[PDB]
DNA sequence: GCAGACACTACGAGTACATA
DNA sequence: TTTTTTTATGTACTCGTAGTGTCTGC
């Protein structure tokens, strides 16, 4: 299934970044800023790779040693990986405690230690805070990596202790065509994707290949059928899905691109769709587009945030909510300070 | 299979005794009144030894396959009795009934109790096994309506005088709680010997009691019976069921509501109910909460109920049951304020 | 230890006969009927309010069915036995702290002592005392045993709360419900003890006693004893009034009459009282904020007014009658306004008060 | 109270002490009920324990000065005082407040004790039958009536052993609703009829005191109580209200099939066919015929014991199912070699017993073929 | 080629089955983890077994001619499948795809299988420091200190003993800064001076692996892991990163005050003092004076306890409180004679040793209350 | 011994409750 | 006439199992 799929734009700071550790110089802690699926679980991979291999040589594992067997058989007794436990979004604290005890015994083949945990953003803070000193003042040759979307959201006592690494997303124009050699698909809906992906072509490839694509392309059709007459309660049908953050930020998206387009902006994250837009922006006034916008995305943040909350009540309060808000003589919310 | 009511099952066991008895109910007073029955006749009828087990997995089904396949040397007639679990039996559970049943024995007397049966647990081949011959009992509580005439009925079995007054206060302190119920009347009698019984008298030994369920609480409040529906909130409050039942029992019906009556403008409810399985009671239900809604109501009860969720789920807050006391006083006739359903 | 007066009234007067017994009537009666017309059950199970008399009546049981002068209501209290049950131990009463004996381990050799016959009377009687926090596998072996009792044993539960015993144990036993004593009652039984203890007392004193006793008699006993402390062994009104304002917990209504009221210096001198107690300031702010909630209720519907806030009942029935709902939102708004603002202000205490002055700026008195 | 004083040796202490430790130790129902009361008088030392429904009292001899007091010390901590004291020193103890102080070579302690006073007693019973009993008797009697008894069931009768007084027969009945063992035996006295039920700790406790000397055993039964002396130590306990079924009934008056066999070879035959039974429905199946017996078990592998010829049989086929526990456990506890087994009906009960006296007898209920 | 030709014999592997079994796969932690690996090497089968922190290694001798290599199998398939064979068994075991096909007579099973380049296992590696030891040398060894662990405490680098190899002797050292133990002994090998922190469950794993006088230990000693060969058999488990404390300074460095008394003694002192102790508090107040060792103790019930020794005494008279528990533990390894004792100061630590051999310490910090 | 018996102590599991 | 519950971590409690100390007639 999904594996070290190395990427062309890792190249530059992948052989940087093993300089870091070829010198010895290199700090034990990196956490890696990369948007989701862009490439960072790879480049965390191939370090590791490099990092536990007994007899590596220039910027990559040998292959034959031991040690890379036992990484490419998924097993080492010097190689930790922290994830959420099968069916839960969450990084429990039992998890960090156990691996944390176990770093105190000595690596098993003689060589160094890697844990790699696959998203620092889904730490429970109890979970990270478990792991702050371990990522303080860990013992002689370990080595920490660390993932997240955003290294703000982290808790402000860890991301301290740890060396930050951006990886920076490639230009338009190379992310276009490489989606274009990976995806045979029209131009204006892969530059679409790529704008809706934040510019990470792993992410905008990642939509095509699933079937977010159709339920895009399901969820533009609904709005183009309730932009006119106000059903947006039909929005549900399309709305309401294990994967609704990722909808709710594609109708932000078109709210963001109806209010450019009212003020004129030249390019638009949804290029694909113009007729929606145009929909949006001569149906809606501004100061009520701006208003839905707003809720669509505190809707898409309490989603997000808050673990166990119903999908339904809030889409469906969000949808009714802005039907309210298409009335006229509403009063509108105003952001608080 | 003779399916019967505790009211019939006197006159059965006048008939006479049959193989396996099966005490289905989720009516602990009536489960246990006709277990006593059943007893009581076997007495009458040799059945001496008797012998009691909880199916568990943990249960020494060994010992109980010996007791049903070896002799006393005293009465010989014997008496089994299971309990079974709030899950029903279980496949593993069915095959032991059903090798039970391989040894069933005319000498032997097996007597079943436990919570009601699923579809599929009397699919389960050793159910009919049992069905070629005996008897099933079907304790199930009466339900709201039916209450008062129930009650009527026990206090004339029971030679006791009971006026409308006292059997709707009966009614309203002692609903889903009939063993309490059975308790009060004992009570009552045996306090005034008299037999008569007014509303002076039981008001004084009569307590709110309660077993309630959510569902009772959206019936009440689809009905829109306010003071039925604050009583049902306060007494799970006091039983301590978790909210968030609560708050997904509404839910599903709200969203029902908001969905038929969106849909009303173009379709009579009569189909609409039809398009997504709703039963006759539901049917009915329903169609007066429909009738007595509008759109501002439903919406702004879907309003109170998430800000209620992100109270509860986000911010672990204790005001959940305060806070329901408003979709309660919001749904039936009652708009209310602006800040308490937004903020 | 030294001199008569160091046995505590919530000991001392302990009811020895069914007279003595106060506001539960619907249960005395029902035993004297049952105890003299012959009928009897296999388990008697008691429950009801803290300090209302459970383990007191259920003591006066086992006095009445281990009279040798023929089951009845009323023991005599001169024979070996209804003196031995009071005074020392008696053999036949078996009484089980529950509480200290949760383990089956020690259910099951109680069980093993139910086989055994009576030595002194005819009933072999078990009081267990708090039998909701009995083991799963002790209750399992009692409801075992409570299926055939031996005809000389008679099973006496008193608890608190009833909702934690197993439904088939509540099936087999009679259970008897006690009302919370009323004021009244409370306070003519207050009375009864003072004037028999010698012990001067004022009549606003004593209703205050039975209003701060909640509803349960040794609560009203304890502050009693706390009262005659405070001060020189006499009940005097201010003392008690002293008191009963130290150990008051009621700051939120209080403080929300005195706002509506638009009391200013009541409002304050209520914070300083709060401040004084260590009172958590966001839970103040919580608690206000839940009673305007339920007052808006009742005014909505008289309905809302459940039996969780009995002791409160007049007090949020007359400010809901009295005030208008559009105060009652602005109050709200204003109060959940301070509340969100609460951690960002230099310190808790400045911060409620703050909110609080907020609150009284709309609709003042001249 | 105070005064009080022991002058003791190890040996003549240890023993007593484990006497009368018993079920001692664990929380009781009383604070109290977990301390050994120590008595003083006419120059002798009195240790009791008591359970509320238990008394073992130990007598020992002093010869020492001493004053006649009373108090009650826990059984753990004095045991183990007098446990580790060196073999052979001699404990001093006297009382003071309440205080309780044992000396030794350069040794003291005080010990936390209660009053006498609130110290549980088993209530004066005025005696209905007295009886005196050789050791052997009394532990051949148990041993072949405590496997068969009840344990835990719902039947309050059945829990324990019954004693039964008849003419110069001393009788003792066991049945756990299955089986039962009777064995009665001569007691070179007459006393008057009489049915008392033991319970299971009483009979426990009187097999444990038996010793292997020559003691006149002196059992006294009242109408709720019994109580029995084994030289100085007198247990004494309560009796099991209720109703032991009548064992005369149950047991095969009149037999007429029947078999007579060794009891080695049976118990071997037993054993073998024991692995030839599943776990679930495990029992055996006999099948007799003329001088011919073969024993079976119901088992998905469908094996076999075989040995006819080695049976006396005076009668016509029968085939009878048995549980292989029940008669390996009769069989055991028989102990002799000669053992005849009544065969009255093939739904009817079974006896056995011993072929070459009439000491013991068994009865075994078949179960459903 | 799929050769993998094992002919074994089942009573030679099953007691080396199990023991390499051990903590066998019951952990749902990796599938591979619930695995043994069969290795052929030097005319020998090697069944390893590995929870990625302790192997366990057994060098069955082979029967007949082999075929290299290596596959690693489901343990408890293969503990279950050899455990229920009659008496001896054939053992052929062939390879056949993914497949295991073992085979004796007419009882042919499979087991399915997975490569041995995925299990873990730790090829030769330069061992640090190699000890030739005696099964009685590091038998008290580790057992006169094993005591002295912390069991599961803040600081890890205490989790386990300190193995000290310096000149020609081995030394052990364990502490929980409330006690210390040290233990050395000749070893006759001019070996490197070297340090070692094995874990507690290293050590215990050990410690349950070594018997009999006739099979010498191999210790081999590497920079991160330590294996241990008794026999046929290996145990391997990784050490601890920490830094053991300097133990030579924590032993009084100027013990004036002398005492030397019986061991036997000393220990029925302090089991008798400890009779009438602190339930979770087991310390006891000692006076030393001239020829004289009082020691007191109590309770919160105030059951004082208080004993006298005739010791041999030089210093002055002076109190000392410690705990009862590490001074029984240091008298019960000291299977000695007579036990002398270092004190200093009534707030120093107290040093325990034999009085007739200086090869144990002890160091015992007391209580200040 | 001794091993069984018994005593005792520890670990896991299943359940219940509290908190944010 | 069948229908409804959020999490993460920790703290007790009560029971069977499970492994081991120890020691008494075996
Ligand atoms: N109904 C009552 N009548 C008289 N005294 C009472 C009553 N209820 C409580 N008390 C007083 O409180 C003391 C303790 O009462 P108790 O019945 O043990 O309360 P509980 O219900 O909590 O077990 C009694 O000694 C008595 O003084
Ligand atoms: F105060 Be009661 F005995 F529960
Ligand atoms: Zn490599
Ligand atoms: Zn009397």
């Amino acid at each position: 299934g999904p594996h070290m799929r190395w990427y062309p734009w890792l190249r530059p700071d992948f052989e940087k970044l093993v300089a870091s550790y070829q010198a010895g110089r290199g700090h034990h802690a990196l956490l890696i800023q990369a948007l989701p699926g862009m490439g960072d679980d790879a480049l965390i991979y191939a370090l590791s790779r490099y990092l536990l291999c007994q007899q590596p040589q220039g910027h990559k594992s040998c292959g034959h040693c031991r040690g890379c067997q036992l990484m490419q058989a998924g097993t080492h007794p010097d190689y930790y990986t922290l994830a959420p436990e099968k069916g839960k979004n969450t990084l429990g604290v039992d998890a960090v405690r156990e691996v944390t005890e176990k770093l105190n015994e000595h690596a098993r083949l003689g060589g160094a230690k890697v844990v790699w945990v696959t998203d620092a953003a889904l730490l429970t803070d109890a979970a990270a805070n478990a792991l702050l000193k371990t990522l303080e003042e860990p013992p002689a040759e370990t080595w920490f990596f660390l993932a997240t979307r955003e290294p703000e959201r982290l808790l402000a006592t860890l991301r301290s202790r740890c060396r930050l690494h951006y990886l920076a997303p490639p230009p338009e124009q190379y992310a276009v065509t490489w989606l274009s050699r990976e995806v045979t698909m029209s131009q204006d809906a892969l530059l679409a994707a790529l704008r809706l992906s934040a510019g990470s072509p792993g992410a905008a490839l990642a939509l095509f290949q699933g079937d977010n694509w159709q339920a895009r392309e399901t969820l533009c059709q609904a709005l183009a059928y309730s932009v006119p007459s106000g059903d947006w309660y039909s929005l549900l049908a399309a709305l309401n899905h294990e994967q609704a953050p990722a909808r709710l930020h594609w109708l932000a998206t078109l709210l963001m691109d109806a209010l450019k387009r009212h003020h004129g902006a030249a390019q638009v994250t949804n290029v694909d769709v113009p007729g929606l837009v145009a929909e949006l922006a001569n149906h809606l006034s501004p100061s009520r587009l701006q208003a839905i916008l707003g809720d669509v995305c505190h809707i898409r943040e309490q989603l997000m945030s808050v673990t166990g909350i119903n999908r339904e009540l809030l889409i469906t309060d969000l949808l009714l909510r802005i039907e309210h808000y298409l009335q006229p003589g509403v009063v509108l919310p105003v952001p608080h300070l | 299979m003779i399916r019967l009511y505790p009211e019939q099952l006197r006159a059965q066991l006048n008939e006479g005794l049959r193989a396996a008895y099966l005490l289905l109910g989720n009516d602990p007073l009536l489960l246990q009144e006709s277990q006593d029955a059943v007893r009581q006749v076997a007495a009458a009828q040799g059945f001496e030894e008797h012998h009691t087990f909880s199916i568990d997995p943990n249960t020494d089904w060994n010992a109980i396959f010996s007791l049903c396949q070896a002799m006393s040397l005293f009465a010989s007639r014997q008496t089994l009795l299971l309990l079974l679990p709030e899950n029903g039996p279980n496949a593993a559970i069915n095959e032991q009934l059903l090798t039970l049943t391989g040894l069933l024995h005319d000498d032997l007397l097996l007597i079943v109790r436990g919570n009601k049966l699923s579809k599929a647990q009397e699919n389960a081949a050793w159910f009919t096994a049992l069905a070629n011959r005996s008897v099933q009992v079907t304790c199930q509580t009466p339900e709201q309506a039916q209450l008062p005439r129930w009650v009527a009925a026990r206090a004339k079995q029971l030679n006791l005088e009971l006026d409308d007054a006292a059997n709707q206060v009966l009614c309203y302190c002692y609903e889903g709680n009939l063993l309490a119920l059975a308790q009060a009347l004992e009570r009552l009698s045996l306090l005034w010997p008299d037999g008569k019984l007014t509303l002076p008298r039981v008001e004084q030994a009569v307590n709110d009691a309660a077993h309630f369920t959510p569902f009772h609480w959206v019936d009440a409040l689809l009905m829109g019976k306010s003071k039925r529906a604050l009583h049902i909130l306060q007494q799970l409050r006091l039983e301590g069921s978790e909210p968030v039942i609560l708050l997904r029992t509404l839910q599903r019906e709200l969203l029902l509501l908001v969905n038929l009556k969106r849909q009303s403008a173009h379709t009579p409810l009569r189909a609409l109910f039809d398009k997504h399985r709703v039963w006759q009671n539901r049917r009915g239900m329903m169609g007066e909460a429909l009738n007595r809604l509008s759109q501002t109501q439903l919406r702004q009860a879907v309003q109170l109920l998430t800000r209620t969720e992100l109270t509860l789920k986000q911010d672990y807050g204790q005001s959940v049951w305060a806070e329901l006391e408003g979709l309660s006083l919001l749904l039936c006739h009652k708009p209310l304020a602006d800040v308490f359903i937004d903020g | 230890g030294p001199h008569m007066s160091y046995q505590v009234l919530a000991r001392k007067w302990r009811p020895q006969t069914f007279a003595d017994v106060v506001g539960q009537e619907h249960v005395l009666t029902a035993l004297a009927n049952g105890l003299s017309l012959g009928r009897i059950h296999h388990a008697y199970l008691f429950s009801g309010t803290r300090g209302v008399g459970k383990t007191s009546i259920a003591r006066l049981l086992a006095k009445g069915l281990n009279c040798e002068t023929g089951i009845t209501a009323t023991p005599c209290g001169v024979c070996d036995n209804c003196r031995e049950i009071e005074q020392g131990r008696f053999v036949d009463l078996i009484e089980i702290d529950a509480a200290s004996r949760t383990k089956v381990e020690d259910t099951r050799d109680l069980l093993d002592n139910v086989q055994y016959a009576p030595a002194r009377g005819r009933f072999k009687v078990y009081l267990i005392d708090e039998v909701h926090m009995l083991s799963r596998h002790s209750f399992n072996a009692l409801l075992k045993t409570l299926e055939e009792p031996p005809e000389h044993v008679k099973f006496l539960l008193a608890t608190t709360d009833p909702q934690k015993l197993p439904v088939t144990i509540l099936s087999r036993c009679l259970q008897f419900h006690l009302k919370a004593l009323d004021v009244e009652q409370i306070r003519h039984q207050l009375e009864h003890i003072l004037n028999e203890e010698h012990i001067a007392h004022e009549p606003r004193a004593l209703q205050l006693l039975a209003r701060a006793a909640e509803g349960s008699l040794r609560d009203a006993l304890s502050l009693t004893d706390q009262a005659i402390a405070s001060g020189d062994g006499q009940v005097s009104t201010q003392a008690v009034s002293a008191m009963l304002g130290t150990l008051d917990d009621d700051q939120a209504l209080s403080l929300v009459e005195a706002m509506v009221e638009a009391n200013g210096e009541r409002v304050m001198a209520l914070i300083n009282e709060a401040a004084a107690r260590g009172i958590e300031w966001e839970a103040l702010l919580v608690e206000m904020l839940g009673l305007l909630h339920r007052i808006a209720m009742v005014q909505l519907s008289p309905a809302a007014l459940g039996n969780d806030m009995a002791a409160i009942e007049l007090r949020m029935r007359e400010l809901a009658r009295t005030i208008p709902p559009t105060d009652i939102q602005l109050y709200y708004q204003t109060l959940l306004i301070g509340r969100k603002e609460l951690p960002y202000a230099p310190d808790r205490r400045m911060g409620v008060e703050m909110t609080l002055l907020r609150a009284l700026a709309f609709h003042p008195r001249m | 109270g105070p005064h009080m004083k022991f002058t003791v040796e190890r040996e003549h202490l240890l023993k007593p002490l484990q006497q009368v430790s018993g079920p001692l130790g664990g929380r009781p129902t009383l604070p109290i009920l977990g301390n050994l009361l120590l008595q003083v008088a006419d120059g002798t030392l009195s240790l009791t324990g008591t359970d509320l429904e238990m008394e073992m009292v130990a007598r020992v001899a002093l010869v020492q000065p001493h004053e006649p007091g009373a108090t009650t010390v826990p059984a753990r901590k004095f045991f183990d005082i007098c446990r580790g004291l060196p073999e052979g020193a001699e404990i001093a103890v006297q009382l003071e407040g309440e205080r309780m102080l044992v000396r030794s070579g350069r040794s003291r302690f005080s010990l936390s004790t209660l009053p006498a006073a609130d110290f549980p007693n088993l209530d004066d019973w005025q005696s209905e039958v007295e009886f005196t009993l050789p050791q052997a008797t009394m532990k051949r009697l148990i041993e072949a009536t405590q496997f068969s008894m009840a344990h835990q069931d719902v039947r309050y009768y059945l829990n324990g052993m019954l004693f039964e007084t008849e003419g110069e027969e001393l009788r003792t009945v066991a049945t756990d609703g299955h089986r039962l063992a009777v064995c009665s035996m001569p007691i070179g006295q007459s006393l008057p009829s009489h049915s008392v039920i033991v319970p299971r700790k009483g009979v426990i406790e009187l097999m444990r005191m038996l010793d292997g000397g020559d003691n006149p055993l002196r059992v006294q039964i009242g109408s709720n109580n019994i109580r029995a002396h084994v030289g100085d130590f007198i247990f004494t306990s309560k009796l099991v209200d209720g109703r032991f079924p009548d064992y005369r009934r149950v047991l095969p008056k009149n037999p007429d099939k029947h078999l007579e066999a060794g009891c080695d070879l049976l118990k071997q035959a037993f054993a073998r066919a024991a692995i030839l039974s599943n776990e679930k429905f495990r029992g055996v199946r006999l099948y007799v015929s003329e001088n011919q017996l073969k024993i079976t078990a119901n088992n998905p592998e469908q094996e076999e014991a075989e040995e006819i010829l080695d049976v006396t049989y005076s009668g016509a086929e029968m085939e009878i199912g048995f549980n292989v526990s029940y008669v390996l456990d009769v069989l055991n506890a028989l102990k002799c070699e000669n053992v005849r087994m009544m065969l009255t009906d093939s739904v009817s009960s079974v006896q056995i017993e011993d072929a070459a006296s009439q000491s013991a007898a068994y009865v075994v209920m078949p179960m459903r073929l």
